[PDB]
């Protein structure tokens, strides 16, 4: 499974 | 004078953090440049000085207590403003930390989540609400075992009344905010917390899309203790008014018997 990162 | 004072490095990491060192006594700095052009929300200094409400936050939140990374010094330039940060070293952000180790055992994260609570009622009570709680905004200092909550950029003043704006991430976000647009500042926070700890305990935050975070379902990918699951679907409360408070989250039976820091760091990160 994909984990990212998230821009606020 | 900013180039006189630190020695600059290479980048550090649409953002602009350099790594320094202040030429005073060789301390570690990051050097954080914001462009005035994008900044959303501004504030004034006691001089009355307009400054990023960034600044603001930093200045209110610094002192002794390190669980919030410490502001050194600022400039302004004409179309920038410079903040002098904390660098600890060595360092790890936590979102790294949980990619390259996966779900974090209980009692390390534990740790961690009780530092990051420390660290926000800190704010809370300095009169700052961060409202980008999150795994890439918490720095690890390897070293001493101690957590720091970085970047204000999307944070205000802590107030009671219903917020309208938000800049922080959307994932991380209540679904009072995904359906209506407004929010209360201490129980957007904890689910936010919520979203922070089953990230740590499984490896991943929960929800990627808005109809996840509005469905009031959470589903455990890892093998989680009951006390821990329960904690979680608490501060995932769909209803703002059924979150714990920062104390229950801290009385919790899971929040107990925390590792101190030291410790932390000899069991866990050396
Ligand atoms: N991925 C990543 C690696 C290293 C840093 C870092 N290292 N030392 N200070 C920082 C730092 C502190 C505060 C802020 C802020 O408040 O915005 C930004 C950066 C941050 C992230």
């Amino acid at each position: 499974r994909k984990r990212r990162r998230h821009p606020s | 004078p900013l180039e006189s004072q630190y020695q600059v490095g290479p980048l550090l990491g649409f953002g602009s953090v350099y790594s320094g060192i202040r030429v005073s006594d060789n301390l570690p700095v990051a050097i954080k440049h914001v462009e005035k052009d994008r900044i959303s929300d501004w504030g004034e200094l006691p001089n009355g000085t307009r400054v990023p409400m960034e600044v603001v936050l930093l200045k209110k939140v610094s002192s002794g207590f390190s669980g919030v990374i410490r502001l050194l010094d600022w400039f302004e330039r004409p179309d920038s403003f410079v903040l002098i940060l904390e660098r600890p070293e060595p360092v790890q952000d936590l979102f790294d930390f949980i990619t390259e180790r996966g779900a974090l055992q209980e009692e390390l994260a534990r740790s961690f989540f009780w530092q990051v609570l420390e660290a926000v009622r800190h704010c809370h009570n300095c009169g700052v609400l961060h409202r980008d709680i999150k795994d890439e905004n918490i720095l690890i200092d390897l070293n001493r075992g101690e957590l720091k909550l970085i970047d204000f950029g999307s944070g205000a003043l802590l107030k009671d009344t219903v917020y309208t704006d938000f800049d922080g991430t959307r994932v991380y976000s209540p679904p009072e905010w995904i359906r209506y647009h407004r929010y209360h500042g201490r129980s957007a926070a904890v689910w936010s917390l919520g979203i922070l700890l089953y990230d740590m305990v499984c490896g991943d935050i929960p929800f990627e899309h808005d109809e996840e975070i509005i469905g009031g379902q959470v589903f455990f990918r890892q093998r989680v203790s009951s006390e821990c699951q329960h904690l979680i679907r608490w501060c995932l409360a769909l209803r703002p008014s059924d979150r714990p408070t920062f104390e229950e989250i801290q009385n919790h039976p899971w929040m107990q018997d925390v590792l101190l820091p030291q410790e932390t760091a000899e069991i866990h990160l050396h």
